[PDB]
């Protein structure tokens, strides 16, 4: 059965993904976006009392301006969550959100709280990814300065595994294709929390779909794009790279015991967690070391996993990871079935929990038992989580 | 004095500390011409032989620290057959290395411009204290060449590949402020305190407060970078 | 005995505290300061293999510039810690460092790593506390904008508990007095990691003491100071407020099992942890709700605690907390025995683990069995940890 202290995911909710460049969230702050989301998710789960929330752990990377000073607490204060609850912001670059979930999970397992709210956010429109970045000169004495430029790390991982321009463009076409399909078929209806935004004309209205998706993306349209990081020989382009998006993700997590008491059916249960490091230069490879450690902790083999969510940082880093994870031939059967970051965007702080949320819904919809969410992390890291639907 | 030449002098100071000063008599600047290199050889051997020496301060008596030799000598030197040129540089480098291998703490007091060979002399020391008005850099690429006195060896092991490449491939002059940020230098002070700062620093090295051996070590071994990080760094640099 | 998964603190190390305004660390980056510290602490504990470090959890608040993009990983990369290890940066404002410790601890308890490096940093000289701060207008709809100004919250907590100007100045005089005494008597010799810095003349040298301490601080000198946050009626001054400092703290943490194997004597063991929230306006009161929750989890009473470390944000918030914690009359016997933030400074990211480190050494030196480190957190929170020397 489920032990009292096992970690249960009660529900998952995310905002519609908006284009940072003039998109739907252009007039919405990161704190407000986070509060609104938290508020709505808690509203759909009326049996979970906000006062019971021990901690609000939020993932966010560029913590300055709208996102500085512990945005997790700033957002909580504008929610039905009482002042008596705590809140902390976590940063592990791309994996911030997943780390948020792990910290709450671990807190639940050790008896330091029963109910938590995790998630993350990143409004790249208001706090661009290169905003306030000050390279440390001394770093060049231990690693390559170029390792800090994600695009170049994709180029390197790609050349090293021989991922062609065609292979990358194909993955991208599939991503938009599958994201659009899922949208149209209402596969994102349960996880997407409708939200107010603005259209190109500044008109106020509600959005319940991801703007980022581009259904008109074909091999032909992508072939016309030029390399984005290596003018002479590069294969990575804007079309096969994750988008600059504005978004937030959220999850209600609690001990199994509390879930039993409240009489609510778990969306899933956590079976294992893991982080790991790799060289900064090939950060995109982070998922394989992390996934291996997590699978071992879960007592499972890659084959036991029914569905996989691998963040699509770059097709150039996703494809190699899938091959080395030994599931490339199983791609269309269990990998990013509803599209990925190339079509859905990669708002740093938000992604960790986001792909995990989408995974849970993919598992629910396709009768999966075990799921794996994993992603590469800038500056050489990988993080992974194993979920079980029981 | 311990050593008295026409370009270099080595005068004894307090507590066994010794000062090797560059002052090319009759000329407006210091530069590594044939004469100076030969005298450095002698000054080094003199210090290397004086068992009472407890530390060395390298300074300048001119407005500049040390600049490059006359373009004239560059032209001549580059006409020599590869074997001779390389043998001549092996010899010059042996001098700087010997100064670097002194079993005593060394500090370079950069009072003014230190370009090419001048900077290379500074890189050979354990510590470098620079006046906030001075400038340093390796302009070798301007002449179609690159550092020839250990510059490509010492700078990368001192400030990191990316930064060394930036300095060497551009040959730009660097201000005190920037030199401190990349750690090409260890302290920046006003012109009036350069002497005192160098004297103060040397004593802390002698007392063991500052581990001069550990600070020197990095330029006597391989870079710290991974085979992986190396590839990333060099390939992007070339690109 | 100690269960295999109990959490052990192998060692503690901190940098000399420097004045942000022209101090010793004025030419040292946050990443380098963090790396150097981690390197030295690992060097004193040669039996702990850097390659075994699962995660480097670092606390830091203003994460932009030198402190942005997961400074925990940036610092780790310039250490003997391998690229294979992971790293994340935690933010819970003032309590960031303590949360870092809690996360690693919880990781150890659940079998998700055996050896961790925790700590934190804040270089307020390079990243001032008000740098990049962008108040959210919408916040005023739920809380008072003034609650974001720590000084005013101190004024409010003080008026509410009737803490006089005299009482506050007295606490401050005691703080400098006790910090100086501890310095002179070498009571900080074990925890302070000597480090390179610069004096007023730019001369390079080593510092092994805290510049922040001002032995010449008397009731007379403090009485001459003017209110810093409330011109007419205020009682809080710069003299009774924590200082703007540059500093880093660090700890090596590991399972008791691993400590047993490696044959190393624990500096202390964690018995309980807890965070809690209070209204933003009286954030300084955070320690009492948190300390109560932690004491209950530890199965102890405030009386069972031999020594206490309460972060000195403002004398105005420290005194009320001590009274309501019911240990004011026990102050000179067990509270901040080696001085506090008023004399040692409060570098946000670094403080949590710092006061905890100083606590452990206070306990070791005075034969204490149980210790409590706790602090208030901006925007209404409190955090606490209970340590046991066994
Ligand atoms: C570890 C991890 O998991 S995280 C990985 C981190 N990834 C990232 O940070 C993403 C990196 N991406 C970037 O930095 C930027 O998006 C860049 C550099 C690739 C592109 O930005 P810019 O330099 O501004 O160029 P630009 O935005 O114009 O490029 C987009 C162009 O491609 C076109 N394009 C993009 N995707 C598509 C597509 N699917 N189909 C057709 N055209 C497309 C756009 O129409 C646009 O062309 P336009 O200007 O004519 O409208
Ligand atoms: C929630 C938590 O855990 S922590 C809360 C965070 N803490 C804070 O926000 C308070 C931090 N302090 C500050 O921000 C600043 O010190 C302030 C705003 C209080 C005052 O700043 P300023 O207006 O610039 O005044 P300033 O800092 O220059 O100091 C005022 C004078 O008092 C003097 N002074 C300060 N402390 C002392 C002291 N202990 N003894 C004697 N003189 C003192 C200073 O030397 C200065 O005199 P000087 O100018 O001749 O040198
Ligand atoms: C950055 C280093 C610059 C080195 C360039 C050398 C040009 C400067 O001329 C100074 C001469 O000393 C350099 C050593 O010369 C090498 C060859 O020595 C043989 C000279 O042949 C003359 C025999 O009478
Ligand atoms: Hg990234
Ligand atoms: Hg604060």
């Amino acid at each position: 059965s489920l032990n009292p202290r096992d970690v249960v995911i009660v529900d998952f909710g995310r905002t519609p993904m908006g284009r940072s460049k003039g998109g739907m969230h252009r007039n919405t702050r990161a704190e407000d976006m986070s509060a609104h989301l938290i508020s709505k998710v808690l509203e759909r789960n009326s049996k979970v009392d906000p006062g019971e929330v021990e901690d609000v752990i939020w993932g966010c990377v560029n913590q300055t301006l709208e996102q500085g000073w512990n945005i997790a607490r700033m957002a909580s204060l504008m929610t039905q969550i009482p002042h008596t609850s705590a809140a902390q912001t976590v940063s592990r670059l791309c994996g911030s959100s997943m780390s948020a979930l792990h910290t709450a999970a671990q807190a639940i397992m050790t008896g330091n709280g029963d109910v938590f709210v995790v998630g993350g956010v990143e409004h790249m429109g208001h706090v661009s990814m290169m905003h306030g970045v000050d390279p440390n000169p001394h770093m060049s004495l231990y690693a390559a300065k170029a390792s800090g430029m994600m695009g170049l790390t994709a180029e390197m991982l790609g050349k090293m595994h021989g991922i062609s321009r065609e292979q990358q463009d194909a993955f991208a076409v599939r991503s938009h294709q599958l994201a659009h399909k899922a949208t149209v078929e209402g596969k994102f209806k349960d996880e997407i929390i409708p939200m107010q935004g603005y259209d190109e004309n500044g008109f106020l209205k509600i959005f319940d779909y991801d703007e980022t998706i581009r259904p008109d993306t074909t091999l032909e349209s992508l072939a016309a794009l030029k390399p984005a990081f290596n003018p002479k020989g590069g294969t990575v382009t804007a079309g096969t790279s994750s988008q600059i998006t504005d978004g937030a993700s959220c999850m209600i997590v609690m001990s199994a015991q509390r879930a039993k008491d409240l009489g609510l059916e778990p969306l899933a249960v956590i079976r294992s967690m893991a982080v790991a490091g790799v060289d900064p230069a090939i950060m995109g490879y982070g998922p394989v070391p992390a996934t291996q450690k997590a699978l071992k902790r879960a007592g499972l083999n890659m084959a036991d996993i029914d569905f996989i969510e691998l963040n699509e940082a770059f097709a150039a880093q996703a494809l190699p990871v899938l091959k080395d994870l030994k599931v490339l031939d199983k791609m269309n059967e269990k990998v990013n079935l509803h599209g990925g970051a190339i079509a859905l965007g990669h708002p740093f702080g938000c992604s960790g929990a986001r792909i995990s949320g989408t995974l849970l819904n993919v598992m629910k919809q396709n009768g999966g038992t075990f799921g794996l969410s994993t992603m590469c992390i800038g500056l050489g890291q990988g993080i992974a989580t194993v979920f079980e639907r029981v | 004095m311990i050593y008295e030449g026409k370009a270099i002098t080595v005068t004894a100071l307090e507590s066994g500390i010794v000062e090797l000063k560059f002052d090319l008599k009759g000329e407006s600047v210091n530069k590594f011409n044939r004469l100076t290199l030969n005298e450095l050889r002698q000054a080094v051997d003199a210090i290397k032989a004086d068992a009472s020496v407890k530390g060395v301060i390298v300074s300048s008596g001119k407005d500049v620290f040390i600049v490059g030799a006359d373009i004239t000598e560059f032209v001549e030197n580059f006409k020599l057959p590869d074997a001779e040129l390389i043998a001549g540089n092996l010899e010059a480098n042996k001098i700087f290395s010997d100064f670097e291998d002194l079993n005593v703490p060394t500090v370079a007091a950069i009072n003014g411009i230190a370009l090419g060979g001048g900077l290379e002399m500074c890189l050979a020391a354990d510590f470098r204290v620079m006046a906030d008005s001075a400038k340093i850099g390796l302009p070798e690429v301007k002449l179609g060449i690159y550092p020839g006195f250990g510059g490509t060896v010492r700078l990368p092991r001192l400030i990191g590949v990316d930064n060394a490449v930036e300095w060497i491939a551009s040959g730009k002059e660097n201000r005190a402020e920037d030199a401190l940020k990349v750690s090409a230098v260890d302290a920046v002070v006003t012109a009036d305190k350069l002497g005192a700062a160098a004297l103060d620093l040397i004593k802390r090295a002698i007392s063991g407060e500052l581990d001069y051996k550990a600070k020197r070590q990095p330029k006597l071994e391989k870079l710290k970078l991974n085979a992986i990080e190396q590839m990333m760094a060099f390939e992007t640099a070339k690109g």
